[PDB]
RNA sequence: GCUAAACCUAGCCCCAAACCCACUCCACCUUACUACCACAACCUUAGCCAAACCAUUUACCCAAAUAAAGUAUAGGCGAUA
RNA sequence: GCUACCUAAGAACAGCUAAAAGAGCACACCCGUCUAUGUAGCAAAAUAGUGGGAAGAUUUAUAGGUAGAGGCGACAAACCUA
RNA sequence: CCUCCGCAUAAGCCUGCGUCAGAUCACUGAACUGACAAUUAACAGCCCAAUAUCUACAAUCAACCAACAAGUCAUUAUUACCCUCACUGUCAACCCAACACAGGCAUGCUCAUAAGGAAAGGUUAAAAAAAGUAAAAGGAACUCGGCAAAUCUUACCCC
């Protein structure tokens, strides 16, 4: 059949959490703050993520080039193969030329 | 035991643990609250009162403690009826059977004041883990409670095949710098003439 | 075709069930004509003591009181078969930081029939 | 005797034999040297008319007498041997400073990994063992590789377990 | 002794000897009907039957005429809710023949409950006089 | 597994309330219902 | 087990219709 | 098996000394044992009780009636719910009370001496002698016992027991004490089949 | 006919695919490191 | 009314942080898991594929993100690099 | 561990005729001419009958060897785990 | 009533129709599950101190004869050498073919058994189909062809 038969239990948001209280606070640290930080360094997360952006073979590249060294081997095979095949896909693929 | 045992009222290797929880079976783990081993309070033979549920703000004598559950089992409280005995034809014959409760179900009593209070753990120089309630400054002794064997060491008597306590005790060891086999050789009298060759060890 | 079960003298052809044993501590050698040679000597004497007049027995009585725990270390042991001697003999003259093999030491094990490493007896 | 490999007929089928405690480590430290060992034939002969009684219940399809007792008797006789163990380990530090009785080296096995491999007994010095020859006690390059592969599996299974530890902690934290 | 390093011994060496064995006996009843002379033992693998011998001469004072050994497999046919094999282990049969004519037999080893019973005699069952109606009411 | 349609018996029934009152299969089978039903609209 | 909270909403609905057409009160 | 939790009991099977219906003896034992149980209690009277054994059992009756197991439970022991209930199940009663005749009066009271580990059991008779009205109904709701509204007298006795160790221990009705003398239940309203011996062919009827 | 290709023996199975010829050459030590890092619990017959 | 249906939690994924386990007794390179006797390792990756064929040629991790710059330059001066 | 070929150390071949032999008839064995059945079968190639060889360039058990840019081959593009 | 099968060893397998209790083409049971038993060495496996040194002439009833492909089997000198029966295999209706498979499978003894087995679940007696047995007169007229059944022939040609 595939529907469920009684209802879930209530999911209760908390709105007034300190994380949700202060969110996007210091988002204007550059333009109040005498320009001493960019707000890009409020960015946590991958080191080869912090304030950019790009498709995903633009990823790749970027994630190969600068933890490239440090990652596992099988990690990085899949990732060279990624790439090659992204490569391929982008470079000799698609609707318009 | 397996991983994520879920465990019953009866004790683990029981046949009836056996029937409820067999190897295969892998039930949704229960979700309990760890609490450390020192700030563990309730004993078995404490007398507690029941806060909720049926039975409640009541006296009562604590027979049993699952620690994985966080489980006080209190003698003839919070009670549901059931029938022992039943065959294909015979009704068998009915009794009271306990409920588990939570130890937040539950609070130690005062000795004296006969009244529900908190406890908190101390550091004496006469006791080195005590038990003292919060709002009176009364101290809550260890209450007695039978060995797991059951010994009764008040009153046993040895058998044939145990040691009296005095021979038992007796210190006849004189520390030397002879080994157990030097001394046994030179004691039983067997003695050893030829030299032991020397071997390759690698 | 099973990897799975133990190997085992039972499981091969003639010579492989001839070769391999279960753990048991050879006793002799082989000669001309599978003759076996049988030596006494490599055949472990058990070293039995006598049991009469003996008072201690296999359980112990529960009106004993407990004691703390305590192992046996090199230290402590010392202190109670070695150290006595030395100072009261420290007390006269009779010490010497030579020759101090009266107390029990030896600077080699090589001449033992007990040698203590490497151990040269069973248990 | 043969009789001794069972108890007294008095106690035969009696449901429930009243023993004593098993043996302390620290009793048998007190104890002497010589009267350990002869203490331990006396736990030797018990151990194997229970071990018999065991074996004769399982064949009549009945329960023990007191099947604790064995259990007992086996806890004397663990304490006893490591009593005796000490007392060895003890002599051979005051003696020669080892702190195990077999000899043994660190050795890099072919797999490349580090082992602590046991030596044994032989009648002729090593270069002229043909046998132990055979063996390679060291890692060829190839191997480098595979160890790296370990190393990173053996990581992920690590990495694995602390996440799983946090999570549990955070579900702990809103139901409590 | 069992699970130890037995030390070598080259000609002229010192007798090797044992002091505290790791060897457990258990005598056991036999299946297969017997001369009265022989006895059956379970024994550990690594034992021989030199030791046995020596075992029970030296510390059961039993005077021993002959001994013979076998190695009985245990089957690994039964499997698990996992399917996998569970093996029962293999074990050493010791047959000893007794010396100056002794016979040994095996023993004959093995020659709240009140309120039950009084209740289980309290059945009263049914009189089909009745029907099936309750009997509780003394109308 | 990020979105999954949730339901698919309200789309369902849309067809089959029409296919009721048919003979054979076509009444309750939803690939079969959907084509007499279109047929029959 | 799908994630949502409408679909099941409706269902339920669904099935208190049946079951007043199954026995409807008095 | 063997582990430190017990079975606990709060009534016991049998009775103590089984009251005879139809003498300083019987008077000299009640007083003892009356003493027996102001020593736990302090505060019981034999004079007010027959009324508190009366009420207790009209409204056990009445739990009966609606089907209240468990205002029945704080009201009656675990030995007599069984035989109170195994038969009920699955039917309708319809159970009054009409006023009574003879006063109810205790009859014996015996206690026990400590059979079990902390455990003081307590059992007083008493004689009732009432006009009652019942009406059993079948599963499908067919009158099939007794009739609707019309009382008949009935003679019986009754056991109650207490826990006199236990401070939470209460009076309850533990069962009835049927006389041999007693004339038979009043008829049921079906007729019955006994079947006789089921003979297997090699055997001949006696 | 076909399919009876396996005609079995001791001998043959463990001087063709045992552990001593596995060691025998490099080549077959990676065998037996790979079945160890994928987890076999059968290194070799 | 059968056959069924329904479920929430085992766990897992991507990050960040941080440089990892190599382990009682016995055994284990001979037919591994078997107490106990006179040879030796380092040596250009290729190919699919792209070029609408194919033949020179065709991105692949090398130790600071951004920018210089798809610039200089290379190339059946073409694909592309 | 099938099959092709080789190596080591083996084993098998009744009866009858024969100047005595890679002879003849003919068991066991080895092979597979012709027919019929079978064709998700007993069988991913079998069965019943009829046939070819059956002291030899014979058949067969055990262990070892030759490996894919290859081996092996009384060459069929044959065989090297259906 | 059947037997070209049997009994044993080897090779392979690994407790796989022993006992007892529950349990489920066929017994409400067993070749199912659990518990308990068992296979005892004289057979067979598992061997040997050293350095030199020796070893021309088959087998076949080995005799006569007869060969060709030319063949499985030996020591001596000197030195060293005194302890004893340990260890392992031993079951079954069993192995390789996905199966309780008309298939595969070495040697010895029995060459028809002293051993081992059972073609028919019950009935009825349709068609078509398979395998047999018999058939008047005729004897290849059948057919690509005497394929098959028979019967148990002769002379040639091509290669
Ligand atoms: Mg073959
Ligand atoms: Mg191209
Ligand atoms: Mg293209
Ligand atoms: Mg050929
Ligand atoms: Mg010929
Ligand atoms: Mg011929
Ligand atoms: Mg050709
Ligand atoms: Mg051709
Ligand atoms: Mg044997
Ligand atoms: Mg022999
Ligand atoms: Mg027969
Ligand atoms: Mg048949
Ligand atoms: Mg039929
Ligand atoms: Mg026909
Ligand atoms: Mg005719
Ligand atoms: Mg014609
Ligand atoms: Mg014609
Ligand atoms: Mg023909």
């Amino acid at each position: 059949i595939g529907i469920r038969l009684t209802l879930p239990p209530p999911k209760v948001v908390d709105r007034w959490n300190e994380k949700r209280a202060m969110f996007g606070v210091y988002d204007n640290i550059g333009i109040l703050g005498n320009f001493e930080k960019h707000p890009k360094e409020l960015i946590r997360g991958p080191i080869w993520l912090r304030g950019w952006k790009g498709n995903e073979l633009q990823r790749c590249i970027r994630k190969r080039k600068m933890v490239g060294s440090r990652m596992f081997a099988d990690d990085l095979h899949n990732l060279n193969k990624r790439i090659r095949y992204l490569y391929k896909h982008f470079n000799r693929h698609g609707k318009f030329r | 035991l397996p991983p994520h045992y879920r465990y019953g009222m009866s004790p683990p290797g029981s046949v009836a643990d056996k029937r409820k929880n067999p190897p295969w079976i892998r039930r949704r783990p229960v979700v309990v609250e760890p609490i450390s081993d020192e700030d563990w309070y309730l004993f078995c033979g404490d007398t507690v009162e029941i806060l909720e549920g049926k039975d409640a703000g009541k006296q009562g004598k604590v027979v049993q403690v699952i620690r994985q559950r966080n489980w006080v089992v209190v003698g003839g409280l919070n009670t549901h009826y059931r029938y022992i005995g039943k065959t294909m034809d015979y009704r068998g014959t009915m009794i009271p059977s306990e409920a588990p409760l939570l130890h937040r179900q539950v609070k130690l009593v005062d000795p004296m004041d006969r009244k529900p209070t908190e406890i908190e753990w101390r550091f004496t120089e006469a006791g080195e883990r005590v038990r003292v309630s919060t709002r009176s400054g009364r101290i809550i002794p260890k209450p007695e409670f039978p060995r797991a064997d059951g010994i009764v060491p008040e009153t046993w008597i040895d058998g044939p095949k145990d040691t009296s306590v005095e021979d038992a005790l007796e210190r006849t060891y004189v520390p030397c710098l002879k080994t157990l086999q030097e001394e046994v050789m030179e004691a039983m009298g067997i003695k050893e003439t030829r030299k032991y060759k020397k071997v390759y060890w690698y | 075709a099973d990897r799975m079960s133990k190997w085992t003298s039972k499981r091969g052809p003639r010579s492989f069930r001839g070769r391999k044993g279960r753990g048991a501590k050879g006793i002799g050698f082989l000669t001309s004509g599978w003759r076996f040679v049988q030596i006494k000597e490599m055949v472990p004497e058990f070293v039995v003591p006598d049991l009469t007049g003996f008072k201690l027995k296999p359980y112990v009585s529960y009106l004993a009181p407990e004691s703390e725990e305590t192992p046996l270390t090199a230290a402590q042991l010392f202190s109670e078969a070695v150290a006595p001697a030395i100072e009261k003999d420290f007390k006269d003259g009779t010490f010497d930081p030579d020759n101090l093999e009266k107390y029990g030491f030896e600077p080699t094990q090589e001449g033992k029939l007990f040698q203590l490493y490497p151990r040269n007896f069973l248990r | 005797g043969l009789e001794e490999f069972f108890d007294d007929p008095k106690n035969w089928g009696q449901e429930k034999v009243k023993s004593g405690a098993a043996w302390t480590c620290q009793q048998l430290r007190n104890k002497s040297n010589e009267d350990l060992h002869k203490l331990w034939y006396v736990l030797l002969k018990e151990r194997n008319m229970l071990l018999t009684l065991e074996q004769e219940a399982k064949r009549q399809r009945l329960p023990m007498p007191s099947p604790e007792r064995l259990d007992k008797v086996v806890d004397s006789m663990d304490a006893l041997d490591k009593v005796v163990q000490e007392r060895e380990d003890a002599l051979r530090l005051l003696q020669t400073g080892q702190e195990r009785a077999r000899p043994g080296a660190w050795r890099r096995d072919i797999f490349g990994r580090i082992i602590w491999h046991k030596f044994k007994q032989w009648v002729i010095p090593w270069h002229l063992n043909k046998r132990y020859n055979r063996k390679r006690f060291f890692a060829l390059p190839y191997v480098d590789h595979f160890l790296r592969l370990e190393r990173e599996k053996r990581a992920r299974i690590k990495a694995r377990k602390e996440n799983l530890e946090r999570k549990k902690a955070k579900i702990l934290l809103k139901k409590f | 002794a069992r699970n130890v390093v037995y030390p070598l011994y080259r000609l002229g060496g010192p007798q090797l000897r044992v002091f505290r064995t790791n060897f457990f006996i258990q005598l056991v009843r036999p299946g297969v009907a017997q001369p009265e002379d022989t006895v059956q033992f379970r024994i550990p693998m690594e034992m021989t039957r030199v030791d046995l011998r020596n075992y029970l001469e030296g510390i059961y004072n039993v005077p021993v005429a002959a001994v013979r050994t076998r190695v009985q497999h245990g089957s690994n046919k039964r499997r698990d809710h996992r399917n996998v094999r569970i093996k029962k282990p293999d074990y050493k049969v010791a047959y000893v023949q007794l010396a100056h004519g002794q016979t040994f037999t095996f023993p004959d080893l093995f020659p709240l409950y009140s309120m039950l019973e009084e209740e289980r005699q309290q059945r009263q069952s049914s009189d089909p006089r009745r029907g099936g109606v309750p009997s509780w009411f003394g109308l | 597994l990020r979105n999954r349609v949730t339901d698919r018996y309200f789309r369902i029934q849309e067809v089959l309330k029409h296919a009721r009152h048919f003979r054979g299969r076509k009444n309750r089978c939803y690939r079969l219902a959907v084509r007499t039903v279109i047929r029959a609209f | 087990v799908k994630k949502g909270f409408r679909a099941a909403f409706r269902f339920q609905k669904e099935l208190e219709r049946q079951r007043l057409l199954r026995c409807p009160p008095p | 098996e063997k582990s430190d939790r017990s079975i606990h009991l709060a009534c016991t099977a049998g009775i103590f000394d089984a009251y005879v219906p139809p003498r300083m003896k019987k008077t000299m034992a009640s007083q003892v044992s009356i003493r027996r149980i102001k020593d736990y209690d302090a505060n019981f009277k034999i004079k007010d009780f027959p009324e508190k054994a009366k009420d207790i059992f009209i409204e056990a009756h009445l739990c009966l009636n609606n089907s209240d197991h468990d205002r029945l439970h704080t009201l009656v022991t675990e030995h007599c719910f069984p035989d109170m209930t195994w038969d009920i199940k699955y039917k309708t009663v319809r159970w009054s009370f009409v006023e009574s005749l003879e006063p109810s009066h205790v009859v014996q009271v015996r206690c026990s001496s400590m059979m079990n580990q902390g455990n003081v059991y307590g059992q007083i008779t008493v004689r009732m002698h009432t006009r009652q009205t019942l009406a059993i109904y079948d599963r499908f709701g067919r009158l099939m016992y007794g009739q609707e509204d019309v009382p008949k007298d009935v003679l019986e006795y009754v056991v109650f027991e207490k826990q006199l160790t236990n401070p939470y221990g209460s009076w309850r009705m533990h069962t009835k004490i049927v006389p041999p003398w007693a004339p038979p239940k009043q008829p049921i309203l079906k007729t019955v089949m006994i079947p006789g011996p089921q003979l297997k062919p090699e055997e001949e009827y006696e | 006919a076909r399919g009876n290709e396996y005609q079995p023996s001791n001998i043959k199975r463990k001087n063709k695919h045992g552990w001593v010829r596995r060691l025998s050459t490099p080549a077959g030590v990676q065998v037996i490191l790979r079945r160890m890092l994928k987890g076999r619990k059968s290194l070799s017959h």
